[PDB]
């Protein structure tokens, strides 16, 4: 149901409080929502788009020098002059050559020389900018009770494709047969534009930092600049050959395109072709599950004779997916699915595809559920022909909650304080857990901003060594949040 | 040039991978050890200068690592 | 002749060594040369001229802004782009104005703005450098002939005008009746060109130096620049007006014709109207008197009845001059002129018109001589019909060596080490004092440059106060050559 | 509404007993006034006119010299005098030259000389003066009526112009709707004319200090004058040249325009080519708002179905302005505007455009309010189509307190004691603190006068340094009130 | 001349900016360093004289700054 | 402006009179004296601050003259 097979799956339960729950969803990840009722859903952000951009600054990549001129002058009688120096297409400089009777002036000294060359651009790198409004996110809400061939296909229409703008609202979204799901999303706090530049080279694009983009040594040009002749920082792409104390010359440096692909080691690629399509970043959704029906109530149970047509197929996170086919008489009907033990006295195991249902008898139907660690049996149908299928979920332990702790710690590594928004108004653990994080995130910000993979590990080892050999029990304040956390974040960066 | 200022610690980083990661994450270390392999004499000289100043054994290894890494 | 009546006339008594003496002559002053034979001559430097100057840097004095265009940019997106920024005739500024909905934007913030106006110069100023070659001094020599109505007149053709160049040589000057003079002159060492610039305003001209003229706050342009539109330092003659946060405007900062006459307080004015006529400075001559006849030697002595036709007038420096007329036969003859004391015992004083002579005629003659500091008879004939003329000279006993001392100190204040060039190669007592005076003038000259009238007096009081309150006999070296000499050079400065 | 996006705004909240609040409005700023149940108003002084000026003193910028006469005498025969010396449009000087027999004089001394030249102005600079009487102020009164084309719109009939003249400074403003408003302005205690001079050059004008104007070294002439024949200090723009103690001469010093533009640094530019329109200075106003109704009370609430026609668009000083359109029934009605949050909804956010009403249904209405410093939700409609919009606001937590402190300290650094007239009758605290600011302003004045950017910082660090070394807890004085205050003011000098 | 006495500390200042501001707000600090960088001998000699007069270091630096500032 | 750096100590002086001596040789001290006669508060403050610093009787007067001379 567009959720099985994705490595990042992020089960969230509990629609407590009223009937809302905060979910945060990014592009690589999916989200599966469950409740006591109110059938289980699969949310995936699929697309970000910036509608109309406006260009900020235009850099040049490779250029061309023509009309090379020069003019020299006799010693101590000032600087030379040349009519092309009055124009700003022409890159110029002054230098000192040797002059004497051999050059045809006299006086045997160190003379002045000028050199000019017309700086014509021929490859252009332009970086655009957008405002946080008119920038929409496209999300896919696909429900469970999987029909024919819908387990993880992006192809096909098995859910809605509603869009969220900051012009928008509660964002009603009706599901056919189910109720109506609403999300009050926050597209402004999500990626934090106005420090973003949508950079565009020839056929590629990146999402770069704004002040990184403006501090870039290359000949630039305003975004409002028609007739792109008046390039500004032209001396960063030409260079002047004055080998001996004789005449100087101009040469171009060459294509900085491959030299920019090393500048971008750490920028996320977006695609600026037929639209500004971003496929990075997250979105904080306020999920509301007030009006949701189960689609399968007011039916009868089956009369038996199922037939497993696709096998048991354990998903990672341990959420097995079986596919059975019903043969019988009453075709719209509820599937008798249970997960119990060997001698069937206890029900152990949880059902994720809640209220499974056969519709249109000559079509298989696939069910997802969660076994416990060890032996657990799957009971499909009633007594004349039911299926009692073994499954051994590979024995885990405390290991599942150390994987949950590493997964939530990784979510706090990518998302700073938005990672505290999987809960439902936690108060005395959550509402302060944001706050004490935001104090520590602005201090971890601008103290490790600009350093790399290696330097965070180095400062981590240093600041845990000067705390490990400390006194007055500043060992804790210099290890448990400053040393070990910067080593962990040191080995989780460069995503 | 623009081969420097390599957009590393700029924030802005999400779960999807960057432009060239696992192609630019270990290039600095392999570069600064290839430079050691072509230039041993500065490593010996930085061991001596790192050993004279630096009273403690942490200042010696710290000054050696810093003086070794600050010469591209 | 030509030198009686001009103040600060110098008297140099010497022919020693060969038959040469070193003299240094300025434009204001004059030199009188005497010997035991070798008749007394008068020297006046009347003219310095530079022949072909090469311009160095041109400065805009008064300008005019034309075609003011502005372009504004809505906030958070870029810089403004205006097509006249590409031409360096246009002066440009990026400022930052307030923009909101009320002035045609979509966001409330602080957007960019440019303003541009075409900088047109409309009155100039040009400084011209010359070489130490191709400059020609003009110097007038005139002998004490005692010619009738030749005392002090600049007009009239009484002396030989000779013109010396550094292309020249021994430079013979055959002045009739007396022989020839040769003047080994050093024009390359006199005023130290390749350091000064011949500045030129509208109708005046000064003599300023390079590292004052090059660093001027006016907009300039190179000397080798036809079509003088590309002014370089244009932002120091316009100003930009962004009063609250609304539109900015350009205005010309005005006219610096009377502003730069304040900057010239300390510069000597020259005359660049028809030729580069410098009437300031000095030059060092070596007069060689080895071929000077006396014009009156081998004339028989006179025989009586002279007649005074102009009264004895006392000059400054106490050297009287009388015009007498001869009646009697043997008209080419000498004159029995002698100044004796009362009682007529000793011949006192000294003649400055050595070998007075009645030149062939019944025309008057002029005689200059100095009396001693008391009463004296002046006797202008032989005994039947003499002329006894009483004369009294004021002061002239112990005030003469202090006037000579402080005019020698003023001579060492105006000139540098060159003031050690009135002597005829004293050797171990003159030629070492020039070296000590030029290393002391190099240490003293490296300091105290750029300071004025007041500041040298203040530093003289400070160094004198350190000297009067020191120990280890550094008192003397801290005041007798540094403390008091700085006070004296601070009084005698600003000539 | 006339106020939005000006970056110097100065919100005023509250009113004092009898409904008046005491404000000080300037030419740069525009004050927003908010009361409890009274409409919020927007005030700005836009024009200060000096109605009829009387010229005080005329200086000359450039002049010319004709009719040069020179007269010399003998050495002992006194001192020359010719009848151009008693005529007070000639400029004259006595100098002293060398005389002798070559000058046709006799006696060989130094004789006096005079040089006279007719002074004739050809560029003027008129300094006019006005009295505090007939000094007319113009203030526009623009209410926060949510109305199309109004926010930063400084044209049309969105406000009401009142005119404060010092003989009648009450002039209540009857505006349509909202009642009336009276202003008790005190224009005599403002900028303090009779000590300020409206200076005027050719096409520019400044506003200069009067005692500064009366001691400029430049040839002046009284204001009530017709013929230019009694220029007083003519020697400040001519110079007399006596080189070599030969003849002397006299020349003009040049056009003093740009030098005067360097003198006029720090003077505020006004314009008086047409009118005498000043655009600097403040005006203290007492705002009595008693007969000020709300225009839309006892209207009913809207039924719903709003739509946004222009987006949220946060202003500097942290406020937002939305423009909405209404479709529905019962067109004179109240917008249900609120700034809430998500679930268990609290009211967080103040409304600035108080009581927004719909009039003329097919025309938009732009509402202004302010959120708190995080996530906030704007709610406009009521039961169907409730127009809930997200908005995020950065900073604005403790940095708002330091920005308020720097607005009060800059406002206290520009205005004097008048900065205490920005609040509504504090009683003992505003009066006592203002009186202490008049004592400290009168002792800080008659000190630091004629003292620039740099010298206040130097004189502040050399009083902070001797504050830190002093004892008896004078350290808490010489650092606090005179040490770092003069550093802060010295940074804020040259506004 | 008239270009001196430049109307700075006269009061009369509002938040409207003046005639020639951010052009004359740093011109003394630029001509004083052009003058230092083209007359080093008086700065050295003023450092010797400033080091001689003055017991404490603060008045030595004060006399150095003031003696360097009185000369143009 | 251009009216400063007034070409005062440059060498180059002869016996011939310069451009504006006897009008540019006393106007600096006259400008200072009329400045004191228009602004008498900075003279008292410079006298108190010059008396507080300078623990001899000479550098009190030196700091007083220099502080009086740097303010125009
Ligand atoms: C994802 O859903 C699409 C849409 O149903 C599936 O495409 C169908 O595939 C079956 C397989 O035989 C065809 O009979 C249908 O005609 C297809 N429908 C179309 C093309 O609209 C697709 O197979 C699903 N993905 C997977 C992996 O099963
Ligand atoms: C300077 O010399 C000139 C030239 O000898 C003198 O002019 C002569 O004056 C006499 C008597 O006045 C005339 O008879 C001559 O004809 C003049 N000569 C010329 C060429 O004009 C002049 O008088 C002298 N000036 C003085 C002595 O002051
Ligand atoms: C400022 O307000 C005036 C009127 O109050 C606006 O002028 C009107 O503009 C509309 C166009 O939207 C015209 O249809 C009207 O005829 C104009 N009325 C006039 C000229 O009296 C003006 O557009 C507003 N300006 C801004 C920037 O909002
Ligand atoms: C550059 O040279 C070419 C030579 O073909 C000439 O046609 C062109 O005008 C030149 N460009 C300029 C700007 O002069
Ligand atoms: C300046 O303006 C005139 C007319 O106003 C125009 O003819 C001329 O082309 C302009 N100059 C430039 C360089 O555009
Ligand atoms: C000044 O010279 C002019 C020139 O013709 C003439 O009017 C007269 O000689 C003089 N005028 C005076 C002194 O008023």
């Amino acid at each position: 149901m567009r959720c099985i097979g994705i490595s990042n799956r992020d089960f969230v339960e509990g629609v407590s409080g009223g009937s809302w729950v905060d979910i945060v969803l990014e592009h690589g990840s999916c989200v599966t929502t469950m409740a006591k009722n109110k059938p289980t859903l699969d949310f995936e952000l699929i697309e970000t788009e910036a509608k109309q951009p406006a260009t900020l600054r235009k850099y040049c990549i490779e250029a061309k020098l023509t009309n090379t001129t020069t003019d020299s002058r006799c010693p101590t009688q000032g600087e030379p002059s040349l009519n092309e120096e009055q124009d700003k297409r022409f890159v110029c400089k002054h230098s000192m050559v040797d002059r004497g009777w051999g050059n045809g002036c006299g006086l045997f000294g160190k003379g002045g020389i000028v050199t000019c060359a017309m700086f014509t651009c021929k490859k252009n790198m332009k970086g655009k900018v957008v405002q946080p409004e008119n920038l929409e996110y496209t999300i896919v809400i696909t429900p469970h009770s999987g029909e024919e061939h819908a387990v993880g296909n992006d192809t096909g229409k098995h859910g809605k494709e509603i869009k969220i703008t900051p012009q928008s609202s509660i964002t009603e979204a009706e599901l056919t047969g189910y109720g109506t799901v609403t999300m009050e999303c926050s597209p402004r706090t999500g990626l934090d534009f106005n420090e973003m530049v949508l950079l565009q080279m020839e056929n590629k694009a990146w999402l770069v930092h704004r002040q990184w983009f403006l501090d870039l040594p290359l000949p630039w040009l305003p975004g409002a600049d028609t007739q792109g002749s008046n390039w500004i920082q032209k001396e960063t792409l030409v260079t002047f050959k004055n080998p001996h104390a004789k005449k100087q010359d101009v040469v171009v440096l060459g294509s900085q395109e491959g030299a920019m692909h090393t500048a971008l080691t750490g920028a996320t690629e977006i695609q600026m072709s037929s639209g500004n399509l971003l496929f990075t970043g997250h979105l904080k959704c306020r999920l509301r599950m007030d009006k949701l029906q189960l689609k399968g109530m007011s039916y009868s149970m089956c009369t038996g004779k199922f037939k497993v047509v696709k096998e048991i197929a354990e998903t990672q996170h341990g959420t097995i997916v079986i596919r059975v086919q019903y043969e019988g008489d009453g075709s719209p009907c509820k599937i008798p699915f249970e997960i119990m033990d060997l001698e069937k006295r206890h029900v152990l195991g949880r059902l994720i595809t809640v209220n499974p249902i056969v519709t249109e008898k000559d079509s298989p139907v696939n069910i997802e559920a969660e076994p416990p660690f060890g032996d657990s049996y799957i009971i499909i149908g009633v007594e004349p022909g039911q299926l009692k299928l073994n499954w051994f979920k590979k024995g885990s332990s405390i290991g599942q909650m150390i994987e949950t702790t590493m997964r939530g710690a990784k979510r706090m590594a990518i998302l700073g304080d938005t990672a505290w928004d999987f809960g439902s108004l936690g108060g005395v653990f959550t509402s302060i857990g944001k706050a004490l994080h935001q104090v520590f995130g602005a201090i971890y910000g601008a103290a490790f901003s600009g350093v790399s993979w290696i330097m965070k590990i180095l400062i981590g080892v240093i600041i845990t060594w000067i705390g490990m050999n400390s006194r007055s029990t500043s060992l804790s304040v210099s290890l448990v949040l400053v040393g070990v956390v910067t080593l962990y974040l040191g080995v989780m960066v460069q995503a | 040039s623009v081969a420097l200022v390599p957009h590393v610690g700029m924030g802005l980083e999400t779960r999807t991978e960057t432009w060239m990661s696992s192609e630019g994450a270990w290039k600095h270390a392999q570069r600064i050890e290839t430079w050691i392999l072509r230039h041993p004499g500065f490593t010996i000289m930085a061991a001596i200068l790192a050993y004279t100043i630096g009273t403690t054994h942490f200042q010696r290894a710290l000054i050696f690592i810093l003086l070794t890494a600050v010469a591209p």
